[PDB]
RNA sequence: CGCAAGGCUGAAAAAUUGACGGAAGGGCACCACCAGGGGUGGAGCCUGCGCGCGCGCUACACUGACAGAGCCAGCGAGUACUCCCUUGGCCGAGAGGCCCGGGUAAACUCUGUCGUGCUGAGGAAUCCCUAGUAAGCGCAAGUCAUCAGCUUGCGUUGAUUACGUCCCUGCCCUUUGUACACACCGCCCGUCGCUACUACCGAU
């Protein structure tokens, strides 16, 4: 049980460190750090597998009405060197009319 | 059901009825007659209609917009344009419903994807 | 041993053996990482003499240490003093008395003495979606990055 | 392995899939296409055949002759 | 020719597979070897027991083709390791 | 066409999930039918379910048909089992060697209806595309190490399973001279399978015996002169290819005509060769504790 | 617990449906013909299979070398990746960390400078190959089996010659069935078995 064990039965076992001749390579990854690494990789691969399923089973004739108010991801040919697959969003700025810029420049 | 269970014509017409309903897309399985007991349903027919099946295929966004688009006549099923919003799309014509020839909705999709070929 | 080149699963492991004869003896052996990743010695490596290819369970890191746990037999020594006390007898000393008498310090390895390990909190990089997949997936699930 | 092959060949049992007729369902007797109470159960079977003729006509006409 | 056809032809030559002879034909056979030839047939028509090259010899010298038995050699080596 | 392949694969996966739930219910319904015929008392949780009785009255007959074996299970092979001759093409890896191309020819000649295709510069999704575009039943890919083949990939189409296996002890047809070998007879081969007993063994038996065209069942027990043998020990299926004459009613002379393998499968995926992200059905569990003790198939 | 669990013994048929062929006529095949192409086999290296054998890799010159100019890809992102080992010196009571030494393409296009100079493209055989195929080229990955002496992808450049015929070598099949009109064909052949009946021969 738990009362049938001495304090030397309860005593913790210490963890060894990376050798000092090899400490420049980083920390020695043990089971806990390996579990963190494996959890992050399995999570990222699960998201990527779901994205690959969604890109495979895509209707080529789909029509949402946000397509008339968004700029598409395009291709590398149409966009150019600045091509990421992400749809570009708006930063909030807008082209500003001349009367309001006349007001702002009088204030400045 | 009321026929005896080891009957040849019962077994043959069970397979015929289940295959016919699964080919029309009403049932989702073809291995139970309780599907025709409590799964065949006027809502199953009405969701095999055309604006709901293109809502599911994401040709439109909502069934209201889909009924508006197939009343304006952008949607063909196969090779023939469909103006009736009650055309029951079966399971093998859900692979052939698409936009019409000179469609402005098709130009909108191609203009979004930046593949607007004007030829 | 120590990893030399690390691919997705197969890692080349360097400072463990000295020759392809020793690797051919220890072919198929259950090799293990300190972290817990299992693996198997697959094939001796030709051009650096003493390295080998071992296919692991998942990707190991260059900081890791790759161990192989063999069991070497130990035979006891066949020494026998009688403790003839009424006649007289030579008593073999203990190792502490030997070290204090003939003045040799006890062997102590600094890599073996336990230390406190400063672990930084593990933060990982965000998800990096490829460009072709990110341009091919549909509108409801398209990535929006300003 | 050679003796296993010889035993199967001699007391010949082979695990090849056999060519079945494509119309085993509708034509189970395999007739040739050239020159050629229980009454309650028979009446029930004929009623189901009549019902299925009507219902199959209605379902094919409602799917608009894609079937 | 095929292996099937040459096997049938060699067994017809050795008289193991031919037509059902009458008692008069058996009288002629008892009026007028085959295991020694059947050993050669069962060795020749099962050529994968032993390792052979396909090209034949590279340079023909004339002076007066099974080059190894891998099955028998592997069984012999395993018996040596058992011992 | 491609939308139809995707739609039919999705319908197949949904029907398989519904079959899982319906099997969980139909294990309870078979106790009610056996208790009705034999009169042994059954569990109260089964006998007091009104939905189960009300639906049991309609779904007797498929359980009786499955007991008699009159119907066949929902499978990717049961649609076209003995109706169509399965066409199958054998291909190499990208830049094959001469012994890999001769081995590809040899295992083409193993199947009487197969064809061989030169890879050259052929992207693997377009290979899958051309297979579905020409309605092939099976593709088989080959991988060599250095003039000796080390892997097969048997993929069933339109959406069927892959079996990837590694080859060992390959003795080619192209090593023995033409005086001793000859042109292999192309008759429809008999098949024998020895040692497959698990449902996974019957799975690999199905995806291996639906590569061959169906034999005419009128007099197949005595006619036909060519046999192909798949026999497994320690889940490494070993395959021979013999040709035989029946030299008497009690004896038979065999003659080894084709290549010898002992292929070991390491991956059976419910999805074709292009899908690297398909859900696996079985894979060779190395680096586990008792994965070497446990024998599958 | 009961049965299984007592040795005329001493290793190496079926057939009215069967056994084997022949002749004629078809179909197919880069394991066939025909037209071409490409390997291997010559020298060296080495995995593998049993000193030998092939499979890859490398070298072998007109398709040249040197210097410039211009212009092209696709698959690839796990807080993860590193080629050794050392002469010295720094800061190091000691273990270490430093510094300085030693061992997004190839291709292609255009323009010039020099000119065959151990500075030599593989015999008999044997095998493979018919369109984005043969062949050249690089780049990337290393996915529970296999694979670094390599494997598998990915793009780039992209031909000649067949695409006919069963004449050779073969393989499969017809001569029974499986549908009916027009239309055409018109009892394929041999050696035996088995069964039924008939009479014969000679011992008991």
């Amino acid at each position: 049980m738990s009362s049938l064990r001495h304090a030397i039965q309860r005593r913790a076992h210490k963890e060894r460190a990376q050798p000092l001749e090899r400490q420049r390579l980083g920390i020695l990854e043990k089971k806990k750090d390996y579990r963190l690494r494996a959890r992050d990789y399995k999570k990222k691969q699960a998201v990527l597998k779901s994205l690959r399923q969604k890109a495979a089973e895509r209707n080529e004739d789909e029509f949402y009405f946000g397509m008339m108010s968004r700029k598409g991801p395009g291709s590398a040919l149409t966009r150019g060197k600045g091509f990421t697959g992400t749809v570009d969003g708006d930063r909030g700025n807008k082209a500003l009319s001349v009367e309001t810029v006349r007001l702002l420049k009088t204030q400045d | 059901s009321l026929l005896p269970p080891d009957n040849e014509v019962r077994r043959k017409h069970e397979t015929l009825l289940l295959d016919k309903l699964y080919d029309m897309g009403i049932l989702s399985t073809k291995a139970k007659l309780s599907a025709v007991e409590h799964n065949v349903t006027v809502s199953a027919f009405a969701r095999r209609r055309l604006p709901v099946v293109m809502t599911r295929l994401r040709m439109a966004e909502t069934v209201q917009a889909a009924t508006k688009l197939i009343e304006q006549g952008h949607v063909r099923v196969g090779v023939e344009e469909v103006r009736d919003p009650a055309f029951l799309v079966t399971r093998n014509m859900e692979d052939f419903v698409t936009w019409t020839v000179g469609s402005k909705i098709k130009q909108n999709i191609m203009k979004y994807r930046d593949k607007l070929d004007d030829f | 041993g120590t990893p030399w080149k690390i691919f997705k699963n197969t890692a080349f492991i360097k400072d463990m053996f000295n020759s392809s004869l020793e690797i051919a003896k220890f072919e198929g052996a259950a090799i293990r990482t300190v972290s817990g990743i299992r693996g198997q010695i697959k094939r001796a490596l030709s051009k650096p003499e003493g390295y080998f290819r071992a296919t692991f369970e998942d990707k190991i890191l260059l900081s890791d240490i790759v161990i192989l746990k063999a069991w070497y037999p130990v035979k006891p020594k066949q020494f026998y003093n009688p403790a003839t006390n009424l006649i007289g007898w030579q008593s073999m000393r203990l190792t502490g008395e030997i070290r204090r008498a003939e003045n040799i310090p006890t062997p102590q390895n600094p890599n073996s003495t336990y230390r406190k390990i400063e672990r930084p909190e593990r933060h990982f990089n965000p998800l990096r979606v490829p460009k072709n997949l990110a341009a091919e997936l549909p509108f409801k699930s398209q990535i929006v990055q300003t | 392995i050679e003796e296993l092959i010889k035993r199967r060949i001699l007391a010949g049992e082979f695990d090849e899939v056999l060519r079945r007729r494509p119309d085993m369902f509708g034509n189970p007797h395999g007739v040739r296409r050239g020159l050629v109470a229980d009454e309650k159960l028979r009446r029930d079977e004929e009623e189901i055949k009549r019902m299925w003729k009507e219902i199959s006509a209605k379902l094919d006409a409602l799917s608009s002759w894609h079937y | 020719g095929s292996q099937l056809k040459r096997l049938k032809a060699s067994l017809r030559e050795q008289g193991l597979i031919g037509p059902q002879k009458s008692k008069k034909q058996k009288r002629q056979n008892a009026n007028d070897q085959k295991a020694e030839a059947l050993k050669s047939i069962r060795e020749q028509f099962n050529p994968f027991q032993f390792k052979t090259n396909a090209r034949g010899p590279k340079f023909e010298v004339t002076t007066n083709v099974i080059k190894g038995r891998p099955e028998l050699s592997r069984a012999r080596s395993e018996e040596k390791r058992r011992q | 066409m491609l939308r139809k392949q995707a739609r039919q694969r999705r319908d197949y996966l949904y029907r398989r999930a519904l079959l899982l739930r319906d099997a969980e219910i139909a294990e309870k319904r078979a106790k009610l039918r056996a208790a009705l015929a034999s009169g042994k008392p059954l569990d109260p949780k089964i006998a007091n379910d009104k939905e189960l009785r009300k639906d049991f009255d309609y779904d007797v007959s498929r359980d009786i048909a499955k007991e008699q074996g009159e119907i066949d299970i929902d499978d990717e092979y049961s649609e076209l089992s003995g109706i169509v001759d399965p066409r199958v093409l054998v291909t190499t890896s990208r830049d094959p060697s001469s012994r890999l191309m001769a081995f590809s020819k040899e295992i083409r000649l193993m199947f009487p209806t197969a064809i061989r295709l030169n890879r050259g510069n052929l992207i693997l999704p377009d290979l899958v595309m051309s297979a579905q575009r020409e309605r092939l039943s099976d593709i088989i890919l080959l991988h060599e190490h250095r003039g000796t083949p080390t892997a097969i990939t048997i993929s069933h189409f339109p959406h069927g399973p892959t079996l990837m296996a590694s080859l060992h002890n390959v003795v080619l047809r192209a090593d023995i001279p033409k005086s001793i070998k000859g042109t292999v007879s192309e008759s429809y081969p008999h098949l024998i399978f020895e040692g497959f007993r698990t449902p996974l063994g019957q799975r690999v038996v199905k995806i291996l015996k639906h590569l061959f065209p169906p034999r005419d069942p009128t007099n197949n027990a005595k006619s036909g002169n060519r046999v192909i043998t798949f026999v497994n020990q320690d889940d490494c299926i070993e395959v021979r290819h013999h040709v035989y004459v029946r030299t008497n009613y009690n004896s038979v002379e065999l003659s080894e005509v084709g290549p010898r393998f002992t292929m070991r499968p390491f991956s059976i995926t419910m999805g074709t060769l292009e899908n690297k992200d398909a859900d696996v059905e079985w894979h060779l569990s190395q680096y586990t504790r008792t994965g070497r003790k446990k024998n599958y198939f």
